[PDB]
């Protein structure tokens, strides 16, 4: 029996009283340096309270695992996916993990940052996403090396990532520019530029592309992580918000805006393209398409006007980004297939079809990349006993291939549809290569935070084969390289066939 | 030699190996870093092994310092023997008076390459990261691109390759 | 309509056909190169272990070269500048419980549930009836309330450490165990959001509780040891052992079992020990991690343990002063207890048991002397 | 903090003392009346308590949901199924869900039953698991009916069921079988019989036929049940255990094994083979073999073996269900065809490829069953403007249909390849007409307990029309039939198209 | 090897091929046709009502004809023969809670796995310190041990019911009733088993509370009530009605909730109300489906309310009297209790509570007469 109602208390009537759970003392100031003041008193869009998040996420955990653990499983869906795709998916994963994983820090540093409890609060539920999200894309990697037709490399990035001139981009975008630098540029980098411009759309254009390639094990898991990011687009608004209203945002907040901007896309503009469009055998959209809608009109148009009552303005990069654009994503596969040995997935020449796609809507691209591709095939580029990599053919044709310092984009001007330029400085000792004018002055600005060695400086010297092998790139067999130049069953290439090739690296800068 | 063990590593992690006495383990820290690290270093011969070396240099400070030091010392004086309290303040108030960023980025950068922990203990390090970086980039960040690059290029004092 | 390569007999013809005749690789377990903690790879490892980008110049790192991008002036991303403690490898860590995302939040989802039952139940149940109002309207609403601040301060406390962590494993434990000391300063709100529904005049704003954190002097030394471990310790790993390791294991322990759990039975309520029962569940799940990265791998670390117990024992001093105020502070309150619900000698044995724990549990694992009988003396000099 | 190892109890533990729960006193007896003792000592297999088995169910729930609200749904699996499968599992799984739930109150008598506690307690997790299984069957015709191509009769069967005369045999073997009776009589035709022989091996089976026929929500659902089925076997051979040391056991045992394995056996020979045969469009595998492994094999010789030390023997009755089973299923299938205005699901005459197939497993299956389809199909049985219904057929070719007293199973002597057999008594004005030897025995011995009116004498001089109208037997427009002659999306029957057939029920026993 | 329709392209080309332009038929809800107890028809209903096959001569049944095979002697497998409650459809029952199986053992698991976790933080935490000996070793182990027969009792009072209900609906019910009684019996032995295993020499064999039950005073009429209502009742509702509407909402709510969840804490024992908070959040849980079907189906019915409400005031009178002897017995063990624990007035007051609670939850709703007063004198006589 008993007396009184059956009564409880929600997430709402908890939250309602956490803005005032902060308290005054001399000291309570963030511990990073920062131009910006975050308003105390600044809210937060979402109630939660700790228990509520868990169980939010719970749920979402149950049926992304259930359909991994059973039906998916029980279809064999980590086996029937287009081998390209199994590919594309261990460095589309094994890199947005990174990206999650720091995200993590990120907002650990902007829970510092935020003196209001509701916007300490709002970063923290972040926090613990971005955790979930790490989790997921390992998963992702994990399922694939358990279930797939080549777990070498998705049981491995981490560790194989490592030997790679891609990974040094991805870092610049998804680690570094996550956590080095004023709290309120690196939320610009992560969530106001990379999460809404970026991310949001990519990780759905992700399941997209996967489901047409076969891959059902992505669309589980990255549709249940877009369940997500809907909070974490408030706390980048939040972040504008909260500093808005002081005198340094009209002093420095666009500049910050325009510096993450052109950081995010100029590796994603060509990185994400390529992704697409090389690593898949079904294709879903042209990226030419894809990146004006993304970037150009939801981003740049719609995005970030809602932010202009707050002084926010259109990167005054935006026009260069776009220009830069068309051809990108084209210079950089060229690059990336050269490179194959460096890698820890398989890659292919277009096959007819997708040559024919590629100049139906890209004109000229047979002409110049096409007409390449297959001069590559016939010096044997495919074919272990050729004794030819391609960059064998950038040598002989004098084609250097350089890493911006800044955004560590490999890039061959004198090959190149795209931009074409590039600047070379010597400094108290030290050559340095830039590919635009933004991360010129970014490096010229600020020398001190971009001393990172590249590829060419590392290897100088060093025969290919040896780099491979010290840095684990191997299958299991530990013969056969993890990378290859094509995605058929057979003829894989081996170590031995690497050194018979007696590729030394130089350092491009030197002929200066 | 490799990348992650090669001889001039070897040859360092010996020469560490020898250093006997706080005094001698800071300063050649110290002087390793004015001589390897930053965009101000004096030599860019140790580029691809530098930050490793440092880290196993670091280490024989570190030690060596929790030895010789009470334990008030531990927390409050640099491995010098300066107060760092007394550094702390007035580096950033060196800092504060900088009439311009390339005074600016001189004191900080500078700051780091002499007082990174093991040197300075790190609770005030990181407390002068925050004022100092603070300043730094309210002088860099104001009017950043009415400069034009050609004479940005000339302050910076970059020899132009191209 | 959308036609998916895995249902569709055109796409999935065209993939069958592309696929090997076998797997090209046999080696099918994802971080197959990673040091297994027990006797197998363990899922909270393989999709934990090296998520972090560090290379070898931080201990343990698999990668190599400088950060991309730092902050101006030239501090790493990460970087060993960042702690005093020293270590062979970063990466050791492991949580005992092996909590990744899903099973921190299956278990902490559980506890909100049936929380959710709980009050529905004690509710319907009628059980407040026989709850003593003086201790509900004075002990419960403002001094247990109080407390909130702590574990919310204590909360804080760990957000550069949620930035600074050196490594996957280490952060994640952190980040839960910074997870859980908000949850818990949100229990003690929900319980008096409770109280303000079944219980007319019970007022639920935070103003009381929150004046007598401020400006009140039973925890006035805690509130100053809680703003020093927060805002004054700009070292994560300090920060870390500090709260968990001093602080809150001599503290929080005391004023959470030591009161509360066991003084509020006495006033007819059952209420509040609900929710002291998930912070004390709380507090034994990260003491296990806290002691696996603390003395395990760093206090016990093959290259540098006389270093890092050294510090250690160094921060242990720096803050048992602090801790041991705070406990004094706190022994203010009994004074306001109705006549007759404890003595000395049950005061005495409580502070016992908290400091014999804490000395087994952390001051013994890193060789501090720390004399019990001279830190309960120190204590009890404030029982009015 | 701590002093003393984190410890807790887990099932086990507390499973030790559960025997123990249970004490003496006068009326501690079972209230159902049976001929048996079961021992009061008598232990369990599985050391479980509530909790333990919460948990246990729970994981795989949440496994089974998630594969069926993400993945299958995004695969679109509740519609890309043949269409004769969507039918198929109409009554698949509401049959079936009949046999889930009267098993609760099956095992609710047999936990009254068990004297010891650990016997009462295998039975009650039994009780518990037949709820989740009835849910279960619920759940899947639920999601076919939310997102298949036809929900008719699958959202309705609970009461459209009622107008066909399949539905009367499922109701004596899965549900007054398994709870009308001496409890131990109800165990056998429960467990040792029907989930021992029959359920246990079908569920994995049903799975099987579901995959080749692209349907993947039944085998996430089944699959699942089947998990639970061992505890339930477990408490078979313990209800034997519990009674075989008391005299009664020698006396009575095998007769009530023989009643439950014929009782069994008499509905689901002819009924699964049909099910499966024609219900599908591709095959797995032939029932005549199925059968023969499943019931002979399996069950008869192996698993009844185990038993026989405790004076169990194989039932007398075996040799003569094999002799009545090779055509049971073919023959019974003509008569559902017959009748099948008074379905809630959809049926189709064999293509040419499934006819070729019939005849390479069954040689003489053409020209008997096959003729007769051809000959139904030319009268235009399949095209509603024809005015011919099957049933119109056997009339005219003089073969009646009767329905057996005891098993409700529908039989046509005259027509029949498989058994002839008629036995027709008159009893204190009452006809009665039984279809074996077996169910003969147990009217005259029982005729009490065997008094279930039949289809023909329920419906005696209606109108077929009026009896599918008044019986819900209606499509959401209150025209279409659920029920019709062919699997195609057009040309469906309408109820004015059966009442201008004039099809008047008439109780066949009235020719004698 | 194993090709699916669902992926095989050669199959699912002809599936495809033989698939409707749209469905059938437009209305894809399944249980379309039941009358929905709140606003739309929810998923409990969907997957429940109608599953039982009752035939039209079983109120509100579906079907037509007799069972197909009856027990020996003509009995029907189900009929209405088997309660003297009558009603215009036994499908009318909803649980409030709405628990099909899915949700029912979800909350159950939640449940056991914080219980789990609850106890490592006990044990770890040395919380049983201050449990004072003589409670822990005399009232839990042999008192409340000795509960558990009696919930075990109610818990097989269901059997028959779970064998005899005529409807779905409240069959899912019966059972979750049911279970969680036994649930309760297995959280005292829980209990009990883990005090075994943190205190030296405590013996959790059931010899003790099992002979406290079979032997003693204290639970007398108590045990003799709980065989009555399982063995002696042959009426599934009788049995379900008396257990949860009279027995165990007097004396039940009376042990569980005024003497042990009252007085455990002033003995410094937080462990047994751990449990009890479980039994009362399941008491109050099935409170809610009990007064659906009883009071709102049964009790006011439009056809047999007055008929039914004599019958349920018949068996409420037929069980009060030996309900009031359990209580007077189990009035006894508050002599046994060290002197000062409790007293008379605060008895009085729990025993007005019981009852107060009982009358209006239950009595009121069938218009039975009861005097509080004259049923907690009856029960104080056994006081003093
Ligand atoms: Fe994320
Ligand atoms: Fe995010
Ligand atoms: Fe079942
Ligand atoms: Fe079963
Ligand atoms: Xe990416
Ligand atoms: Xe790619
Ligand atoms: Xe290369
Ligand atoms: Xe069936
Ligand atoms: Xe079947
Ligand atoms: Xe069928």
């Amino acid at each position: 029996a008993a007396n009184r109602a059956p009564t409880s208390v929600n997430a709402q009537e908890v939250h309602r009283w956490l803005q005032s759970f902060n308290w005054d003392f001399k000291n309570n100031r963030t511990k990073y340096a920062t131009k910006y003041k975050m308003a105390n008193e600044t809210k937060e869009q979402f109630k939660l309270i700790a228990k509520e998040y868990a169980r939010m996420e719970a749920v979402k955990d149950e049926r992304q695992f259930g359909s991994l653990q059973d039906a998916l499983t029980r279809l064999n869906a980590g086996v029937r996916v287009h081998p390209k795709w199994n590919e594309t998916m261990k460095v589309v994963s094994n890199f947005l993990e990174v990206g999650e994983y720091n995200a993590i820090a990120a907002t650990g540093m902007l829970w510092d940052s935020a003196q209001a409890a509701e916007q300490k609060n709002g970063y923290l539920a972040q926090v613990l996403d971005e955790i979930r999200h790490t989790h997921q894309c390992a998963y992702v990697n994990y399922y694939f090396a358990k279930n797939g037709q080549d777990p070498a490399g998705h049981n491995d990035a981490r560790r194989t990532r490592t030997i790679g001139p891609l990974w040094k981009g991805m870092k610049r975008v998804f680690s570094d520019g996550f956590i080095s630098g004023d709290a309120v540029e690196c939320s610009l980098n992560l969530q106001l530029v990379g999460e809404a411009c970026f991310t949001n759309p990519l990780i759905v254009a992700v399941t997209e592309w996967a489901a047409a390639n076969g891959d059902e094990i992505t669309p589980t898991v990255f549709l249940s992580i877009e369940t997500d990011e809907l909070r974490h687009m408030a706390n980048g608004y939040q972040t504008v918000v909260s500093i808005a209203n002081d005198p340094a945002s009209a002093k420095y907040l666009n500049t910050d805006l325009n510096n993450a901007f052109w950081t995010q896309q100029k590796y994603f503009t060509p990185v994400l393209g390529m992704l697409f469009e090389y690593g898949s055998k079904f294709k879903v959209e042209p990226w030419v398409k894809t990146w004006d809608r993304w970037v150009y009109e939801d981003w740049g148009g719609i995005w970030i006007g809602r932010l202009g009552k707050y002084g926010v303005e259109s990167p005054r990069s935006l026009k260069d980004a776009k220009q830069d654009a068309y051809w990108a994503h084209h210079d950089l596969y060229l690059l990336a297939y050269a490179l194959w040995p460096t890698g820890f997935f398989r890659l292919a020449l277009p096959d007819q079809e997708e040559m024919e796609w590629f100049e139906a809507n890209y004109p000229g691209w047979y002409d110049h990349y096409g007409k390449i591709y297959e001069e590559w095939r016939a010096r044997g580029c495919e074919d272990p006993s050729s004794g030819f990599i391609p960059l064998m053919w950038f040598i002989e044709n004098n084609h250097p291939i350089y890493i911006d310092r800044v955004s560590q984009v490999p890039f061959c001007p004198s090959l190149a549809k795209g931009a074409s330029t590039l600047r070379v400085h010597e400094y108290n000792g030290e050559m340095h290569t830039f590919s635009d004018q933004w991360g010129e002055r970014m490096w010229l600005a600020e020398p001190e935070r971009y001393e990172c060695q590249n590829i060419f400086e590392q290897y100088e010297g060093r025969e290919l084969s040896e780099v491979i092998a010290e840095l684990h790139g191997l299958r299991s067999d530990g013969k056969t390289l993890i990378a290859q130049p094509h995605v058929r069953g057979d003829k894989l290439w081996t170590l031995d066939d690497i050194k018979r090739l007696n590729c030394v690296f130089k350092n491009p800068v030197k002929a200066f | 030699l490799g990348i992650h063990s090669n001889d001039t590593r070897d040859a360092w992690v010996n020469k560490i190996a020898q250093l006997n006495t706080l005094e001698k383990a800071a300063e050649m820290l110290k002087q390793f870093r004015m001589d390897h690290t930053t965009p101000f270093r004096n030599s860019y011969e140790l580029d691809n092994d530098y930050l490793w070396i440092e880290a196993k240099l670091e280490e024989k400070v570190a030690v060596l310092k929790a030895r010789a030091f009470n334990e008030v010392d531990f927390r409050h004086k640099t491995a010098f023997g300066e107060d760092a309290k007394s550094v702390l303040d007035g580096t950033v108030a060196k800092m504060n008076a900088a009439k311009d960023k390339w005074e600016a980025e001189k004191i900080h950068i500078g700051f780091r390459q002499a007082y990174k922990p093991p040197i300075m203990p790190v609770n005030y390090f990181l407390d002068g990261e925050r004022q100092l970086g603070t300043r730094l980039m309210e002088l860099r960040n104001l009017n950043y691109y009415d400069t034009p690059l050609e004479e940005l290029r000339k302050q910076r004092g970059v020899r132009v390759v191209h | 309509e959308r036609r998916r390569g895995l249902t569709d007999p055109e796409m999935a013809a065209v993939i069958l056909k592309a696929l090997p005749e076998a797997p090209l690789d046999g080696n099918n377990k994802m971080g197959y190169f990673v040091t297994p903690r027990w006797k197998r790879l363990t899922e909270y490892e393989a999709l934990t272990v090296y998520a972090q980008p560090n290379a070898d110049w931080i201990a343990g790192g698999l990668d190599w070269g400088d950060w991309t991008q730092k902050f101006h002036g030239g501090r790493p991303s990460w970087g060993n500048e960042t702690t005093e403690l020293r270590t062979v490898d970063w990466f050791k860590h492991r949580d005992p419980l092996r909590r990744w995302h899903a099973p921190y939040v299956k278990d902490k989802a559980e506890e909100w549930r049936y929380t959710d039952r709980f009050l529905q139940g004690y509710s319907a149940d009628g059980q407040i009836r026989a709850m003593n109002p003086t201790w509900r309207d004075e002990f419960i609403n403002r001094y247990w309330g109080a407390f909130l601040f702590n574990e919310y301060g204590l909360f804080n406390a760990h957000s550069q450490g949620a930035r600074e962590a050196l490594s996957d494993v280490t952060r994640v434990s952190l980040a839960f165990w910074g997870f859980d000391k908000i949850d818990i300063a949100q229990m003690i709100q929900l319980e008096r959001g409770f109280l303000a529904k079944i219980v007319p005049g019970f007022d639920e704003s935070t103003a009381v509780p929150k004046a007598e954190w401020t400006n009140g002097e039973v925890y006035k030394s805690a509130r100053l040891a809680v703003e020093g471990l927060w805002q004054e310790v700009f070292d994560w790993n300090e920060s870390a052992f500090s709260v968990h390791a001093v602080y809150d294991a001599l503290f929080g322990q005391f004023v959470r079992r030591e009161f509360f759990q066991r003084l509020a039975p006495r006033f007819g309520d059952n209420l509040t020990p609900f929710f002291i029962n998930q912070a004390q569940t709380y507090f034994q799940i990260a003491k296990q991690g806290v002691q696996d990265l603390y003395y395990n791998c760093l206090g016990d670390d093959p290259e540098f343990s006389d270093y890092n117990r050294t510090v250690m024992r160094n921060w242990t001093g720096k803050w048992l002063e602090p801790t041991i105020a705070a406990l004094r502070d706190f022994m203010g309150l009994f004074a306001k207890l109705p006549a007759g619900t404890t003595d000395k000698e049950e005061i005495t044995a409580s502070l016992y048991r908290v400091v014999d724990d804490w000395i087994e549990d952390y001051a013994s694992r890193i060789d501090f002397k720390a004399d019990r009988d001279q830190i309960v003396k120190a204590v009890l000099a404030g029982l009015k």
